[PDB]
RNA sequence: UUCCGUUAACGAACGAGACCUCAGCCUGCUAACUAGCUAUGCGGAGCCAUCCCUCCGCAGCUAGCUUCUUAGAGGGACUAUCGCCGUUUAGGCGACGGAAGUUUGAGGCAAUAACAGGUCUGUGAUGCCCUUAGAUGUUCUGGGCCGCACGCGCGCUACACUGAUGUAUUCAACGAGUAUAUAGCCUUGGCCGACAGGCCCGGGUAAUCUUGGGAAAUUUCAUCGUGAUGGGGAUAGAUCAUUGCAAUUGUUGGUCUUCAACGAGGAAUGCCUAGUAAGCGCGAGUCAUCAGCUCGCGUUGACUACGUCCCUGCC
């Protein structure tokens, strides 16, 4: 799991998203479960905001020890076209344009 | 230019919650009457006085020369009365601004004002929603240990 | 409490350390050009920005600040 | 007798949970006696408080 | 006398004998005189914004006790109508200068808080005032014949006396009296 | 415990004919402490003198009767 | 004076003044059960008015003066108020149609009101006249 | 034309249902058709309100969902033929338009 | 206003009851058994009596009346729904159980279900709930 | 951990705020036969006729218009201006103006790290174990989950006259609604019926019909008259209707009768700072029927404070 999750992130993030993160919970190697966060880059996580520039996912996988648990959530870049990510600026940003 | 116009018609409305009074305002003979009936018998009968306040400072005398005519709906008895106040209010000044000169609706609003600004301001209260975990918007059930 | 958060601190002073000429001393004057040299993401922020802008920009004029204004 | 003094300056809310304003006054026949007196209610300068006793006063910040 | 309370009673004749106990009765003011006892004000947004409401008004909002009475500020506005015809049928005299001169004779001066006494402000006494006369009005009326209209009357007019057989002035009494013990 | 009487005798009618009368503030609570009868004959009483003319009325009202002399 | 409608006097004398002339009219016939119903299940007792019938035959007559087009079941609404359950929360109840629709049809058969194609029961013509008449009759 | 056609728009967004509105009512402009619209009805609140938790434990905690449904109402006079036409172009996902011809 | 009589009777004996003389004659019949407020209002119409009265303030003869309706509803036109015995049992009759025979009727019918073995005869011989509420927490 | 300011830290990031939704303002804009206003015409009534005036009804996609209603776009507040305080900073208090000056109000979202927190009885999510035809599967019948010496928690109804009862009277908002089969859901109108309810014509898949949501508290008049009383309505008897396949262990709703405790509650302890508490009612979910519950809504509408670490907890 250590070397497909990092996988995972490492595409996410040569494909371009501003940040990426990927949770396994479950009964990973012992019998008590336990839970590995994957985070690399920038994440917002409050606000409206979220459900414009958070892509995420929620996966179980059917193993023989139990089911383990896949949260990952990409965050996206604005994309002026609105095609590989918002439209919309994150509220925050300013920009000044250069005199 | 400076020649009052021939005096004319205007609209005006108060706001008190959700009740809302329009008053219409035309040339007559000083009627004032809400929902058809006269305004002095405006009920609750324990706040007529408040109703007619911009009349009794206003005096009946500034009323010769307009009808009113005022619908209100909405609200409860007594945020009707106060929309109805407003009303009253709003539209002799309105009247005065475009038909008797600006200087006479600066002194009646002037008035109004120093008596009271609801009498030409809203209140922009308004009832808070509730909220889960209590009987009001504040309110919280009662807790045990 | 009505304090300014950084986000609209550190805008005020950029925009007056660039466009300190074409800043003046009237909320609703500095709100129309930082529309005109920003590209603010609200209104409300925008408001903000220009009323601690227009806050500074008289404080230069009793002389002292800590940011640059070479002039 | 009853002495009305009129409050001039107010510092602090003394007390365990603030209950009680310590205050500033001079009196009204003698602008030249000023004392330290505790308030209970919401008090402002310039607000005449009859003070019955007028001169225990009491212990600063206390 | 353009407003009169209830179009009935002048306010320009209201003598607020008290200086301390001046600027927290809005009487006297042309500013403060209303024809009812009825505003639907905000005189609460800031700390000293109910000091300029009407005192009439500040009246018939203890009234709407206890929580069966929650509210109901038209039937306050009633009895302080028929609270202030009883009282000048009574005195004779303008009811608003009999309502100043109770709120004036009730508000204690003098309280023992923590024991040490303290001073009471003018606000706090003319509320402790008020107080003091709606609570002894309303539990005169409890279980009785005599409506609240009239025991609110009888207990404002020997309030404005000074008479030791008003519950205000009673209670007003021991207030300050604790306060001479623990001095 | 109360003991209001609900029908007046004729010592009482005589009273309340010429005592009553001489009071200065007239409503069915006051005559039905002092005379010690009924609510309901206090407010018939009331309107017996204000039919013989020996009272005045300040104001009516479902709650509260405010009654006076007339004289 | 005269010269003044429905919509002009204080309803509490206007409804006084027409239940007089109601029972003076004598063209209205009562029903056995007047002195035995209630006007809804929520009261508790009958009426305690002799003239109650003629009351709310000219409170009936106003509203349909004022207002066209009200069923049974809108008179029902209309005089219906708050019931006590006990033990339990009040809530809103509806009088009774009987009265209603009784008092209706007598009103029916003195020309005053009428019944409309759209529904529920209008002002006559005759019925208009004689509110009004009575109206200017009202001490103001 | 002749018949009376009243447009039936309604959507769960505002800016889609909008802008198809606008798109219709310029097309309706362009040829000269007499338009009385956009007319907003009343917007329609679905709101669901129910316990977060999967279960009964916790605090009593409640999400109240809602969609918001937009109707538009445009009323044209003419001809079925150009109602059609007009109607045709590419109407956005969401959108429900409903053609209906009166006297 | 009324001074008063010489034949005012301050307890008046009617029905094996005693009634208070001091009270409106409408809720001073709700003294004996059977008869309520709403059946007394009924009693009271129904023998022309004047419901502004006192019950001490009737001379014999009228309570003579209010004792012939409170005895046969029915000759003086009261209605079968209003009555506390609807359809009795063995006999099948309408009728107003006033008085000890409310008890005695109440004895009856409770001995019938426990002769039985009825559930709520058993329920009432038990000394718990017989209209099916809640006995673990209320009823203490 | 909001900034200022001190400084071996500077510069950032998450979180906070920003953001989003609802509400508050706009006589500016856009537009209404599923919203209205105003005028005109006609008709009705009044006054007395007519006329005028007043109150109504109807009509006019060629009567105008959008104030009121709706809903889109925008605008609008920034503490902006003033005084004072403040290191004269960051900010605070007061004041004018202003719809709004308490980041305007209220929400939604909401970091890191946890807890053997709850849920295997939400899941055709699940590992393991048990059972699997005389089954722990499934179905049908009947019963129970409601059982009652008692203890505890959330509540409803009260203890009354600032009221109960009976007239008169007239103001909301949030929302919900059908398979048309004779008809299903919301029901208008007419008739019968004291009520309960029933019957008969229909409308509405809905700003169109129910519904201008004919809510109560409140208001008005009268009665009651300090009496556990016309306060209270528990318990109980008889009886009639409705839902349902079925109502007994009372589904519920009515009618008459019965008429308990309770006269404000010990030690304790809960919630709450403005359209708030409290009062009042309505809608929805549950639902064939059953709301004393929850989640919303509006109506009426205060007192007190603008602090403190005394208690409780957290940092
Ligand atoms: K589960
Ligand atoms: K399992
Ligand atoms: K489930
Ligand atoms: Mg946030
Ligand atoms: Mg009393
Ligand atoms: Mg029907
Ligand atoms: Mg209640
Ligand atoms: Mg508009
Ligand atoms: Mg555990
Ligand atoms: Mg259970
Ligand atoms: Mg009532
Ligand atoms: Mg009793
Ligand atoms: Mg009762
Ligand atoms: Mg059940
Ligand atoms: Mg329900
Ligand atoms: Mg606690």
């Amino acid at each position: 799991v250590r070397r497909a999750c990092y996988g995972v992130l490492r595409f996410v993030m040569e494909s371009g998203a501003k940040g990426c993160e990927v949770i396994v919970s479950g009964k990973l190697r012992a019998q008590r479960a336990k839970s590995m966060k994957f985070k690399d880059g920038y994440m917002i996580s409050s606000g409206q905001p979220v459900n414009e520039y958070i892509d995420a996912a929620v996966r179980h996988v059917l193993l023989r020890q139990g089911v383990l648990g896949i949260k990952v959530k990409i965050m996206l870049d604005w994309d002026p076209k609105g095609k590989l990510g918002p439209t919309t600026p994150l509220p925050d940003l300013v920009t000044i344009h250069p005199p | 230019v400076l020649t009052r116009p021939t005096p004319g018609t205007v609209q005006c409305f108060g706001r008190k919650k959700t009740a809302v009074a329009v008053a219409y305002c035309k040339p007559g003979r000083g009627l004032i009457k809400v929902n058809g009936a006269p305004i002095e018998l405006i009920r609750p009968e324990m706040l007529r006085l408040k109703a007619f306040e911009p009349i009794l400072l206003a005096g009946r005398s500034r009323f010769k020369d307009i009808d009113m005519r005022i619908r209100v709906r909405g609200g409860g008895k007594t945020s009707q009365i106060y929309s109805i106040r407003q009303a009253i209010a709003k539209s002799l000044v309105a009247y005065y601004q475009k038909y008797v000169d600006e200087a006479a609706k600066k002194e009646v609003k002037e008035i109004f004002g120093r008596y009271d600004r609801t009498l030409l301001v809203a209140d922009p209260r308004r009832c808070e929603p509730k909220k889960f975990g209590g009987r009001g918007a504040r309110a919280r059930f009662q807790k045990s240990y | 409490g009505r304090v300014r958060t950084k986000t609209v601190k550190k805008t005020s002073r950029q925009v007056i350390e660039k466009y300190y000429s074409r800043m003046t001393l009237d909320f609703h004057t500095n709100k129309k050009v930082l529309e005109e040299v920003s590209i603010l993401q609200s209104k409300r922020l925008r408001n903000k920005v220009a009323g601690f802008t227009t806050h500074l920009m008289r404080r230069i004029q009793r002389g002292p600040v800590r940011g640059i204004s070479l002039k | 007798q009853v002495k009305l003094a009129v409050v001039v300056k107010v510092m602090g809310r003394t007390g365990s949970r603030g209950q009680v304003t310590q205050v500033r006054v001079k009196f009204l026949d003698d602008q030249n006696r000023l004392i330290m007196r505790n308030v209970k209610g919401p008090v402002r300068e310039g607000d005449i408080l009859t003070l019955l006793e007028s001169e225990r006063e009491a212990r600063r910040l206390r | 006398g353009d407003v009169k309370l209830f179009n009935r009673w002048t306010f320009e004749d209201v003598q607020v004998s008290d200086i301390s106990l001046n600027d927290y009765l809005a009487v006297t003011s042309m500013k403060h005189y209303t024809f009812l006892p009825h505003s639907a004000g905000r005189y609460s947004a800031k700390r000293f914004r109910k000091a300029q409401c009407p005192i009439i008004e500040r009246l018939t909002n203890s009234l709407m006790m206890h929580g069966r009475n929650n509210g109901k500020k038209i039937m306050a506005v009633r009895i302080i109508k028929h609270t202030m015809e009883i009282i000048h049928l009574l005195t004779d005299a303008n009811p608003i200068q009999i309502i100043v001169d109770a709120i004036i004779n009730s508000g204690p001066r003098e309280d023992a808080t923590r024991r040490q006494a303290v001073d009471i402000s003018p606000l706090r006494r003319v509320n402790q005032a008020i107080y003091l006369l709606t609570t002894g009005a309303r539990e005169s009326a409890f279980r009785n014949v005599k409506t609240i209209a009239e025991c609110l009357a009888d207990e404002l007019i020997n309030a404005a006396k000074g008479s030791s057989n008003s519950y205000a002035i009673k209670k007003k009494d021991e207030i300050e009296r604790v306060a001479k013990a623990n001095r | 415990k109360v003991n209001n009487a609900v029908l007046f005798d004729q010592a009482t009618y005589d009273k309340l004919l010429t005592e009553v009368p001489k009071y200065k503030q007239i409503t069915p609570s006051v005559l039905s402490e002092r005379l010690r009868i009924n609510g309901s004959l206090a407010r018939r009483a009331i309107k017996d003198l204000m039919e013989r003319g020996l009272i005045r009325m300040v104001s009516i009202h479902s709650s509260q009767q405010i009654f006076t002399r007339a004289t | 004076s005269t010269a003044r409608t429905v919509k002009d006097v204080n309803p509490h004398e206007f409804v006084k003044a027409y239940s007089a002339h109601l029972k003076r009219s004598g063209k209205m016939e009562l029903p056995e059960w007047v002195d035995i119903v209630k006007t809804a299940r929520f009261k508790e007792l009958p009426p305690s008015d002799a003239d109650w019938y003629y009351i709310r035959a000219a409170s009936m007559a106003r509203k349909i003066y004022l207002r066209q087009g009200i069923g049974i079941g809108g008179f029902q609404k209309i005089y219906g108020g708050r019931q006590r359950n006990g033990s339990r929360p009040p809530h809103f109840c509806k009088s009774s149609g009987a009265v209603s629709r009784n008092i209706l049809q007598e009103l029916q058969k003195m020309g005053i009101i009428d019944v409309d194609p759209k529904g529920g029961r209008l002002i006559t013509s005759q019925g208009r006249r004689d509110l009004d008449q009575v109206a200017g009759t009202v001490p103001a | 034309v002749q018949h009376r056609i009243r447009i039936t728009l309604s959507s769960k967004s505002v800016k889609n249902l909008e802008k198809v509105c606008s798109d219709l009512v310029k097309g309706a402009k362009e040829k000269q058709l007499k338009v009385k619209g956009p007319v907003r009805m009343p917007t329609k609140v679905l709101n669901i309100t129910t316990r977060k938790s999967p279960c009964g434990e916790g605090t009593n905690t409640w999400d109240r969902f809602e969609m918001r449904v937009h109707k538009r109402v445009i009323d044209l006079v003419s001809s079925p033929d150009v109602v059609k036409q007009i109607t045709s172009i590419t109407i956005e996902p969401g959108v429900e338009v409903e053609v209906t011809i009166s006297d | 206003s009324l001074i008063a009589g010489e034949e005012f009777q301050h307890i008046l004996r009617v029905l094996n009851t005693n009634v208070d003389g001091k009270q409106k004659i409408m809720f001073a019949l709700t003294s004996i058994k059977g008869v309520g407020r709403r059946f007394s209002n009924i009693v009271c119409k129904k023998a022309d009596i004047d419901m502004n009265k006192r019950a001490g303030e009737l001379s014999a003869e009228e309570m003579d009346r209010l004792m012939a309706v409170v005895h046969n509803p029915r000759q003086f036109k009261v209605p079968d729904w209003f009555l506390n015995r609807k359809k009795d049992y063995k006999d099948g009759r309408f009728s107003q159980v006033v008085s000890n025979a409310v008890d005695m009727k109440l004895r009856d019918d409770l001995e019938r279900l426990k002769k039985i073995r009825n559930h709520r005869g058993l329920r009432h011989y038990w000394g718990v709930r017989v209209r099916g509420q809640h006995t673990k927490t209320t009823g203490r």
